[PDB]
RNA sequence: GUCUCCGUAGUGUAGCGGUUAUCACGUUCGCCUAACACGCGAAAGGUCCUCGGUUCGAAACCGGGCGGAAACACCA
RNA sequence: CGUCGCUACUACCGAUUGGAUGGUUUAGUGAGGCCCUCGGAUCGGCCCCGCCGGGGUGCCCUGGCGGAGCGCUG
RNA sequence: AAUGAGUCCACUUUAAAUCCUUUAACGAGGAUCCAUUGGAGGGCAAGUCUGGUGCCAGCAGCCGCGGUAAUUCCAGCUCCAA
RNA sequence: GGUGACCACGGGUGACGGGGAAUCAGGGUUCGAUUCCGGAGAGGGAGCCUGAGAAACGGCUACCACAUCCAAGGAAGGCAGCA
RNA sequence: UACCUGGUUGAUCCUGCCAGUAGCAUAUGCUUGUCUCAAAGAUUAAGCCAUGCAUGUCUAAGUACGCACGGCCGGUACAGUGAAACUGCGAAUGGCUCAUUAAAUCAGUUAUGGUUCCUUUGGUCGCUCGCCACUUGGAUAACUGUGGUAAUUCUAGA
């Protein structure tokens, strides 16, 4: 099998990121974690192939005010890949699925970080790239 | 060149049904090794990875994400001796009329039985799936078939011949009480997913000598299912009868319209010569031909062949129907029709009214008795009663019908794979029948 | 993807290949196509490599330095002859011209000669 | 195909594994008026979409199948 | 004849710095082609000329290896 | 007595056919080898016929018909127009 | 400076223009996507090679939207032609 | 064919509209025996297209050493029939559609003394004083051979 490593999330609650998807949604505002117990007054945080509730403020009016499952595809913090290579994105972007896994949309633009690639298969059958 | 047949695989289910087909597939030139590959590569991306075989056939969302053989899927492999088409199916009673469709259309039935601890017992139960498969083999019209032995290596100590010889006895028993002979039947152990005893003789079993059937027609003895599949006799495909089409599915391809696909039973198809539809009556004009992405010019019997009509919608011709030629007599609605039924295992007594679930040939529409005509005894059409009251399991009865939803039906004298059909209720097989009669409009 | 002289890279680029460039035959006149071709520095990632000897070494090549091939078809020019069999005008042109000898097992054995031009 | 929900007098549709009831009507309906209308009186009216299992017995506990009502997939 | 009360249908106003789909455009970024100024991966000619050669008679008519004149050139 | 509409040989046509025109032989007495579509209060040609329904069902472009004796609805018959 | 109540400019068109069609006292009112002539376009734009003639698309280049094959490294598209 | 009729009222003259009436042009319903012509995915979506075809071309008169056939008449450059290929020409016509387009397109009229023009036809082609001309040089096709890619009407080396 082989679960994810650690890396620097650098996107805490609060935080807009793209919508990579073709689902409508121009922007996802994260507004929870998953997986996260937390701690006094910490943020939760989210790195690539995190999967996050977020809320998008622009796109189609029929997304708008709902809750959705999404899942961090690229980040600007830099990371460490356990060989050495501290890599970091253009943007924050992240793409809507549901609670398997599967995306709303179809189509991703842009490339998608190996880590979510590796953790999300149907994220990464769409994944135009793989970074 | 080549003659054609179906074959129909039919067990329990987790019993290997899908896979074991997949890797009989690809040892006989099914498809190449890198499409296998990136199969495994998806397969070992979600997590089941021993569903690689299982995905040859098992080609949607649904099924793949499940892990479970929901609809009937087709796939060619030549052979040694000739051509077949196998019909992989289902083997869930959630399912069960999407079988009994898939059994409609298959000439041969290979009953695959698990020989791992305790999976073969779960199969051989009053909530298992062998029992039903096989009655309702016999009862759609499957002559010959074949009972193979599958996951020798999980059964613990692995290929035991104590085992199979278990299995073998086990399988008989009743097969007797179906109506197979297990002299004719041939039984095969093999293993899908290792790839044992299918197409070379094993290695890692020395104690299975080889299998032989003993039938009128001729004597054949083999080592491995391939040998068994060859072995087939040919079906008796009555061409000069009027030509008849259960209709399996409805495709809508771009740019080739709509294109029913269906089994040949009688008469022959060709190109250019008008079709009607029995239960919607719509005529259209055949335009081609072809099959497992092979054209052909004349659709002998027995053939699943896919043929384009000229101007009717996908929504107007639907699973279910039966096409068959203009100009010879069509096959017309059946307001009514007079059936021979054997109720095989009701607990509550039949009256005239309940409704089950009546499927002839492919498609599956419920009934209501409007009347029990004559108790009959359970064979030879000899009569013992006028008029009962009421029915129970253990007796044959001549009854006439009125389909609820429309529903065409042709007797079994005129096309005899029409006339096979078979009664559900209460989840179970509750009575199997043919019609001798039919009323049409 | 073959290689192109002048690329100066190693790699694949895309290029606008007009007639009678390189790795590009025009389908119809005045067509330019869009190609791709490998650059001309020779790196691990390739199939093949073509190699030309310039010079002779000291011995043998078993299979290529032996059993010399012969053009097939001689000179058709009257000059392009006269420089090869060193003519001064007009000795014999008509039977200085070289005859093709062709024999096939039906064929009733016969020699060729080309239309000499100019 | 795959899932998600809804589906009880003719509609309004409460419901409780020991009871599908009532309500507003709609109708019927004595009840007036030539006829109305206006009132007066009463009634009927339910397989709980449907069929099963569970259960001492279930509409409902569980599952199916059918329709609708939403998606999601669906390329010889 | 009008208000009021009940039931339908049709439009109107209306917070929501409402929503959606077109069209035309400012500004920013800007593929690609074309033109100009460079550029020079390569391919040919002359100067070949270390030499054997040479004929009107060391003074070559050149039949070739070969360096390369390490220039002039297209 | 006369004919076709159809069966159908040949010719003709035509790139090759088809169709038309010719032409053998069959082919009409419910000549069952069967003419329909809309109407009959007025506008607007045609019934104050008969049987049902009873302000219901329905008809009705408009006037209007129908609440138990309907020239108007549903039908039969008979008529009208093309 | 130039154009405008002699209607500029702007907007709409369910507008390609014309020869023509329907109707028919006379006058008119509507219709002309449609076989003849002229124009425009080849999914939307844009830019070009060749050639006397093209801003050609049953030619090319790029972007956008769709969309085909793939061994995922690439490659190939334009039926408002006849079906 | 230069035409009217029913409906406001207790009844009458009007105004006035509604309804009737006839044609054609789309669809639809019912019906349909013969024969001659004949429109036909324009209206909505100038929306999307599988497959197949729709543009190719040689005379005596540009280039044949393909054996791919073949007369040889036999001591000869090339008999001839000709694949392929080079060259030349065509592919800017035709066909489809009507989205754009409101002095724009288009119609009639007129001009290019303000321009270009393949092809055909007709002129012009000794008008020029200036060590191959009895004919000059090199390359490349087709062709042989070695291949690369999963793939293409992709192409490289010799
Ligand atoms: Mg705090
Ligand atoms: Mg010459
Ligand atoms: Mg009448
Ligand atoms: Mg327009
Ligand atoms: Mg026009
Ligand atoms: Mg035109
Ligand atoms: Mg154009
Ligand atoms: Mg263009
Ligand atoms: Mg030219």
């Amino acid at each position: 099998s082989g679960a994810k490593f650690r890396i620097s999330l650098g996107l805490p609650v609060g935080a807009v990121i793209n919508c990579a998807d073709n689902t409508g949604a121009k922007n996802l505002y994260i507004i929870s974690v998953k997986g996260i117990k937390g701690r006094l007054n910490r943020l939760p945080a989210a790195g690539v192939g995190d999967m996050v509730m977020a809320t998008v403020k622009k796109g189609k009016p029929e997304l708008r005010k709902k809750v959705h499952p999404a899942v961090v595809i690229r980040q600007r913090k830099s990371y460490r890949r356990k060989d050495g290579v501290f890599l970091y994105f253009e943007d924050n972007a992240g793409v809507i699925v549901n609670n398997k896994g599967e995306m709303k949309g179809s189509a991703i633009t842009g490339p998608v970080a190996k880590e979510c690639a590796d953790l999300w298969p149907r994220i990464a059958s769409n994944a135009g790239s793989i970074a | 060149e080549k003659t054609h047949i179906n074959i129909v695989v039919i067990g329990h289910v987790d019993s290997g049904k899908s896979t074991t087909t997949g890797h009989l597939i690809y040892k006989c030139g099914g498809i190449d090794k890198r499409t296998i590959e990136k199969f495994e590569k998806e397969a070992a991306e979600m997590g089941k990875g021993s569903f690689k075989y299982a995905w040859v056939l098992d080609k949607l969302k649904a099924e793949r994400e499940r892990g479970i053989t929901i609809d009937i899927s087709l796939w060619k492999f030549e052979t040694s001796k000739y051509y077949v088409t196998i019909i992989d199916a289902p083997g869930h009673r959630d399912f069960i009329k999407n079988m009994i469709t898939g059994t409609s259309q298959a000439d041969c039935a290979v009953l695959i039985v698990a020989a791992g601890v305790g999976e073969f017992e779960a199969g051989i139960s009053k909530n298992g799936q062998t029992r039903e498969h096989a009655l309702l083999a016999y009862t759609l019209g499957v002559k010959q078939l074949i009972v193979g032995v599958n996951k020798m290596d999980s059964t613990e100590p692995p290929y035991s011949q104590k085992r199979y010889e278990e299995i073998v006895k086990e399988v008989s028993t009743y097969i007797k009480k179906i109506g197979y002979n297990p002299d004719t039947v041939a039984f095969v152990p093999i293993s899908g997913w290792n790839g044992d005893n299918m197409l070379e003789p094993s290695a890692n079993m020395p104690w299975f000598k080889g299998w032989k059937v003993t039938r009128k027609d001729g004597n054949a003895s083999g080592t491995t299912l391939l040998e068994a599949l060859d072995c087939i006799l040919p079906p008796t495909r009555p061409t000069d009868k009027p030509l008849r089409l259960p209709l399996q599915d409805v495709y809508k391809i771009g740019g080739i319209g709509t294109v029913p696909v269906g089994r040949v039973e009688t008469g022959v198809l060709k190109p250019g010569m008008v079709v009607t539809f029995a239960p919607v009556n719509v005529t259209t004009e055949v335009k081609s031909v072809e099959m497992h992405h092979e054209a052909l010019s004349e659709a002998l019997p027995g053939d699943n062949v896919g043929f384009n009509v000229k101007n009717v919608s996908v929504k107007d011709v639907r699973r279910g129907n039966v096409a068959g030629d203009s100009k010879n007599d069509p096959p017309m609605e059946a307001a009514g029709f007079t059936a021979q039924v054997i109720i095989l295992n009701h607990p509550g007594q039949i009256s005239a009214g309940y409704a089950p679930v009546l499927d002839c040939h492919t498609a599956h529409i419920a009934c209501k008795f409007a009347e029990l005509k004559e108790k009959i005894d359970r064979r030879s059409g000899k009569k013992l009663e006028d008029g009962p009251k009421f029915l129970k399991s253990g007796d044959a009865a001549i009854v006439d019908m009125v389909p609820g939803k429309p529903m065409c039906v042709e007797s079994f004298s005129d096309y005899p794979p029409l006339g096979r059909f078979a009664v559900r209720d209460m989840r179970q097989t509750v009575a199997v029948g043919v019609i001798k009669a039919v009323d049409k409009k | 993807f073959p290689m192109k002289q002048g690329v100066l890279t190693h790699g694949r680029v895309r290029l606008l290949l007009s007639k009678g460039h390189s790795c590009y035959r025009p389908r119809r006149t005045g067509e330019r196509k869009r190609k791709s071709v490998r650059g001309c520095i020779v790196d691990a990632n390739l199939s093949v490599l073509n190699l030309v000897i310039v010079k002779k070494g000291e011995k043998d090549i078993p299979g290529l330095t032996d059993t010399t091939v012969p053009r097939r078809l001689g000179p058709k020019r009257a000059s392009r002859i006269r420089k090869l069999f060193n003519l001064s005008k007009e000795d014999d042109v008509r039977q200085y011209v070289v005859r093709k000898p062709l024999n096939k097992e039906g064929k009733k054995p016969r020699t060729k000669a080309p239309k000499i031009q100019r």
